[PDB]
């Protein structure tokens, strides 16, 4: 996240971190359930073999709350594709179930009619995550969050270098320094609703981070909740 | 605007309208209130709540 605000204690209790055989974040997630995390398709190629962890704020120490779970089934959805990141989702199946917990609690998964017309056309949504502070620099070792506006879709396609597909939406600012970036992919967009937080998109991609007439691109969730729901099972 | 348009139908969480009416309803881990609209939690940590 560039700019934005860190999570202060209980404030984004629904974000997981993938971690690779190093133990590095590379991509964030979202808690759904205490098996399954949602996150982005793309983000599965960028690990051989990875696990998840919960309840973390700062990378820097282990302050007790922290939890490692491994992966036992992953689900990409086939029509991913890398040329411009299409259908960009993915859901976890961990092998042992999450203990929610102060920081660890999972996200509302909404109804779609009532997400779109009612969520998704609010001001803002909130975005969180690990993820570089700026787009040369170096992933955040706190967890932060940012409000980012949602944009128009017409505006969105004509900022845009490569194609918007309906599975796809925009949030951001147009100039102000404010944007997800390289690290944060496959982490939660959260929309809040009377003080209840609904998932929204993934955080998928962008060119660059926080440039100027460029927004942040997002998987729309919506489009996917039947899916999810029977990969869920 | 009428029925969910308005203030959401009153609901908490989910407004369909169904007929010419607001039928509310909720995330798992809630119920529907008796009121019919209100949602509540059935456990600790139910989704979409920061932890206290
Ligand atoms: C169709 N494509 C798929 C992937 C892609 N990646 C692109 C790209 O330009 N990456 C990049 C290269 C160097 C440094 C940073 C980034 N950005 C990122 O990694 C990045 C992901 C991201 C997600 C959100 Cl929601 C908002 C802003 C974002 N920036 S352009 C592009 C187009
Ligand atoms: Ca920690
Ligand atoms: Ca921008």
């Amino acid at each position: 996240i560039v700019g934005g605000q860190e999570c202060k204690d209980g404030e984004c209790p629904w974000q997981a971190l993938l971690i690779n055989e190093e133990n590095e974040g590379f991509c964030g997630g979202t808690i759904l359930s205490e098996f399954y995390i949602l996150t982005a398709a793309h983000c599965l190629y960028q690990a051989k073999r990875f696990k998840v962890r919960v309840g973390d704020r700062n990378t820097e120490q282990e302050e007790g709350g922290e939890a490692v779970h491994e992966v036992e089934v992953v689900i990409k959805h086939n029509r991913f594709t890398k040329e411009t990141y299409d259908f960009d989702i993915a859901v976890l199946r961990l092998k042992t179930p999450i203990t929610f917990r102060m920081n660890v609690a999972p996200a509302c998964l909404p109804e779609r009619d009532w997400a779109e017309s009612t969520l998704m056309t609010q001001k803002t949504g909130i975005v969180s995550g690990f993820g570089r502070t700026h787009e040369k620099g170096r992933q955040s070792t706190r967890l932060k969050m940012l409000e980012v506006p949602y944009v128009d879709r017409n505006s969105c396609k004509l900022s845009s270098s490569f194609i918007i597909t309906q599975n796809m939406f925009c949030a951001g600012y147009d100039t102000k320094q404010e944007d997800a970036c390289q690290g944060d992919s496959g982490g939660p967009h959260v929309t809040r609703f009377k003080d209840t937080y609904f998932v929204t998109g993934i955080v998928s991609w962008g060119e660059g981070c926080a440039r100027k007439g460029k927004y942040g691109i997002y998987t729309k969730v919506t489009a996917f909740l039947k899916w999810i729901d029977r990969s869920m099972k | 605007r009428k029925l969910c348009s308005l203030d959401n139908g009153d609901c908490d969480q989910f407004c369909h309208e169904e007929q010419n009416s607001v039928v509310c309803s909720c995330a798992r881990g809630y119920t529907l209130a008796d009121n019919g609209k209100a949602c509540i939690p059935t456990g600790p940590y139910p989704c979409g709540k920061q932890t206290l």
